[PDB]
RNA sequence: AAACUGCGAAUGGCUCAUUAAAUCAGUUAUGGUUCCUUUGGUCGCUCGUACUUGGAUAACUGUGGUAAUUCU
RNA sequence: UGGUGACUCUAGAUAACCUCGGGCCGAUCGCACGCCGGCGGCGACGACCCAUUCGAACGUCUGCCCUAUCAACUUUCGAUGGUAGUCGCCGUGCCUACCAUGGUGACCACGGGUGACGGGGAAUCAGGGUUCGAUUCCGGAGAGGGAGCCUGAGAAACGGCUACCACAUCCAAGGAAGGCAGCAGGCGCGCAAAUU
RNA sequence: CGCUACUACCGAUUGGAUGGUUUAGUGAGGCCCUCGGAUCGGCCCCGCCGGGGUGCCCUGGCGGAGCGCUGA
């Protein structure tokens, strides 16, 4: 489960991990401290983000980004990009003349953290705005509910 | 050519109109801000650098 | 002449994009500063808002870190060894940010010799130079021998950093962007970062 | 496009100016000053079309030239300076102390104050940070900064200022049963207790407000303007109370007026 | 009066050619930026010729060149 | 210290750095005549930096006309994403290198057409709708067509500059000077629109 | 079906008309030449007597050059 898959050294900017330790007092890797933060508007930091060793600097409990705006929701279709999934939202739209409406959909690519394993197509998520993380991406998976049809 | 001579000393200038070719080639081929002893000019311009 | 605007790019859908006006001036970009290294050569540009920004074009000095001790001196840049980014920008060796770079390590080892009161380490060959041996020895009293003492029980650097210290040269990364600050400033490598560019340079060669 | 206009046309002026359409094509675009553009009261405004001193622009360029207005203290000769709420105009040579109130229409009324009353101010804070080595500071609806501000002083309230030293003199609470003033909105002008407080975390609060005669209203949180603490104000309020009539009181007062009076 | 300096000349006015999630409208964000001016306005917070320092250059005076310019 | 729903916020502390093209902490004016080598009151103009005053810029949450005799489109040339940088005022394939094959479509993608600038809004009232909106307010764009820039806080400015393309003015033929979709006025075009 | 009131398609046509729509080459350009630098500049080694903290030497107009030193 190596971390350091890239080119450059991959690790929380905000840790420091090159503090003096103590040769009596240290047998075996002692402890890397982790930088978490707690996201706004009740969202609970899931534990493998807490207690994890991935490094994402686009994720929102452990990276750069902050949540701000817009909190919406979708379900998932394509999970065929690194740290990004496709969800699908759809709505009905008013036609005035006909007094009904029509189906439509948008699909949004979403970031989503490693703090998020196991992620299933047609799970619902709760994303929230944030700065440009891509040329698409704007939003940020905060949580993800297992479909009423799943194990 | 004409010729515009000053003199700074004393602040005076004066616009001689020659067209007298051989006096003219003490000046040739010169870039500007050189010194040229001008006394090809006249006989009475000896001694004299422009 | 270089923009950085988006409405040039396709579409997510891939469709192509019709521009609605002409570049701007806000859209602006400029050439890269391949910031080599040699004599201090630092460019000023006015950038929006009457601002500066200081584009270095050479430099071979720098302010970094040796983050365990916290100790930053002002070193010599010597080499770049390796860029995550393109070989290219250590064949031609420019100076941009997270490359890694040679620094001098005499600032950072006379500081240590600042520190020094730890038993003996290297000292086979010696250097038998007249007052420089008043930094390692010195006179001193009882009090202060034993505050150096207490310093040397807690004195402990790494394999990897002695090795570096006896060529003269230690590794570091650029910390800043010189292209925009002028300055070429970081800090030491040290602990799994070290092994991780360490590896990185010796798979490279 | 290229840079800051500086021209207002008279039809997209604030409509509580209360500006005609025929009078010209343009509108006093108000200077950049202590107040936004579309909740201030240019000079030329108050000293032409409500006060009526002046008949055009150029009697209140002169009369502004004569250093005979002053604003918040200070003399002003900008015919154009954005007063705005709790804004107070003193002109020494008439006498006379007016305090820029919202009348209960939206619209800023021409309210009389003594010239005791002249002396002070309320200024709503808008936040609170800590600078320069660890000097607190203030920073009002006004745009003044005020160093070294009480601790206890948090944002939403209100200051009471001396405009003669520009330093704090009291504060209020923003709590609830305090009496407020709704400075933005449908409610603009309103006078009321406040009753409850909702907290949206991430958008704006919502705020609920009982006037005295006990018609409830809401507004954003940005929008209220503490005046006193409970339900006294702290200030004169204008010839209403802050009481918004409905238009069958209000044509049903008219008409008894007209019949009162003749 | 001239001329140097400062400021404005990026506002206004005109037109609708381009432009089909582009522009635009409502909504929201900048915790991802810059901001002349206005208004508050950190402005003896630096620990070894100040009773006022220095090349200049316009206007002005004179010599001019070009068929010609708000050229010089 | 003090904040936010949330900071890698603000404030503080230590080690240092601080740009040929340097960096802020003032080398100046205003008619009254006044105080126990000196002090003083009002101003004006500057100037870092903090305060969204006026903004601008960038984010696409939703909403736009006709067309399938347009069904698949995008990916030597970034197409979707990741990592590190460059550049930019900043976020971002904005650009570069490497890596992964993604991304969008019958809930009309892509392509084409529009006598398409968008909106506020305008033309009958049964109710519902159908058309229109170049046009005085708001937003955008352009200044013959493109492109590139200087100055500046702010322009890719055109009653600014530099080229090329198309027209076009004076010339002593060496050269020089242009941009009315500003107000008026001309010509042309026209069914179609005013006073130098 | 031997008359006209009756543009386009097909044209053994490539005869023509504001017709830039992309390859491949050339190529404008703020000269951002790190190869460039006669000119222009208070000491730099002097002419010499402007005059001093000593009509007696830390001097207030470089007359005046030398790819030697530095400056946009």
């Amino acid at each position: 489960a190596d971390i350091q898959t890239e080119r450059a050294y991959q690790k929380q900017p905000t840790i420091f991990q090159n503090k003096k330790r103590v040769l009596l007092g240290e047998t075996g890797k002692e402890k890397l401290p982790r930088y978490y933060k707690n996201i706004g508007l009740g969202f609970k930091t899931p534990k493998e983000a807490i207690e994890g060793t991935y490094i994402d600097k686009k994720c929102p409990f452990t990276g750069n980004v902050s949540i701000r705006g817009r909190i919406l929701s979708g379900v998932v279709t394509k999970m065929k990009m690194q740290r990004t999934i496709v969800i699908r939202r759809d709505y009905l739209h008013y036609i005035r003349k006909y007094n009904r409406f029509e189906k439509r959909h948008k699909n949004m690519s979403v970031h989503l953290s490693p703090c998020f394993r196991d992620v299933q197509i047609g799970d619902i998520v709760t994303v929230g705005e944030c700065r440009p993380l891509s040329k698409t991406v704007r939003f940020n998976v905060l949580k993800v509910t297992k479909a009423a049809g799943t194990k | 050519m004409k010729l515009n001579i000053s003199f700074p000393a004393t602040g005076c200038q004066k616009l001689i109109e020659v067209d007298d070719e051989r006096k003219l080639r003490t000046f040739y081929e010169k870039r500007m801000a050189t010194e040229v002893a001008a006394d090809a000019l006249g006989e009475e311009w000896k001694g004299y650098v422009v | 002449g270089i923009s950085r605007d988006n409405w040039h790019k396709r579409r997510k859908t891939g469709g192509k994009r019709k521009p609605y006006h002409k570049k701007r001036k806000y859209e602006l970009g400029r050439p890269a500063a391949n910031t080599k290294i040699g004599p201090r050569r630092i460019h000023t540009v006015r950038v929006r808002g009457g601002n500066k920004k200081y584009r270095a074009l050479r430099l071979d000095v720098g302010n970094f870190s040796w983050g365990s001790e916290c100790c930053t001196r002002k070193t010599r840049i010597i080499d770049v060894v390796y860029n995550a980014s393109n070989n290219e920008l250590v064949r031609t060796k420019t100076l941009v940010k997270n490359c890694i770079v040679l620094i001098d390590s005499t600032p950072y080892r006379q500081w240590y010799e600042s520190h020094y009161a730890l038993p003996l380490g290297r000292k086979k060959g010696a250097k038998l130079t007249p007052e420089e041996e008043e930094i390692l020895n010195k006179k001193r009293s009882k009090k202060i021998q034993k505050k150096y003492d207490e310093r040397k029980k807690n004195a402990k650097i790494s394999s990897l950093l002695e090795e570096q210290f006896q060529q003269g040269k230690l590794l570091a990364c650029i910390a800043s962007r010189p292209g925009q600050c002028g300055r070429a400033d970081g800090y030491v490598l040290e602990g799994k970062e070290l092994e991780f560019y360490l590896r990185k340079i010796k798979a490279r060669k | 496009a290229r840079g800051p206009k500086k021209h207002l046309k008279r039809v997209a002026a604030p409509k509580h100016w209360m500006l005609d359409k025929l009078t010209g094509v343009f509108a006093p675009r108000p200077s950049t000053g202590p107040h936004k553009l579309r909740e201030c009261l240019p000079l030329i405004i108050f000293l032409r079309n409500r006060l009526k001193y002046a008949l055009t622009g150029d009697e209140v360029k002169k009369i502004c030239m004569q250093r005979f207005i002053k604003i918040d203290g200070k003399v002003r000769t900008d015919i154009t300076y954005p007063a705005g709420f709790m804004d107070v105009i003193s002109i020494d040579k008439t006498g006379e102390n007016f305090r820029l109130i919202y009348d209960t229409k939206g619209r800023f009324a021409v309210h009389r104050i003594t010239p005791e009353e002249a002396k002070y101010k309320l200024c709503k804070v808008r936040k609170i940070f800590v600078g320069t080595k660890g000097i607190p500071h203030l920073v009002t609806h006004d745009a003044r900064t005020i160093r070294y501000p009480d601790p206890l002083i948090k944002v939403n309230d209100t200051i009471q200022i001396d405009l003669e030293t520009g330093k704090i003199t009291d504060f209020i609470k923003f709590d609830t049963g305090n009496l407020c003033m709704v400075t933005g909105g449908a409610n603009l002008g309103r006078i009321g207790v406040i009753t409850n407080r909702e907290r949206h975390p991430g958008s704006f609060d919502v705020v609920h407000v009982k006037d005295a005669n006990g018609n409830s209203f809401a507004t954003r949180l940005s929008n209220i303007f503490v005046i006193g603490k409970g339900n006294k104000p702290w200030i004169s309020l204008p010839r209403g109370k802050g009481i918004r009539l409905t238009i069958a009181e209000e044509r049903d007062k008219r008409l008894a007026a007209k019949q009162s009076s003749g």
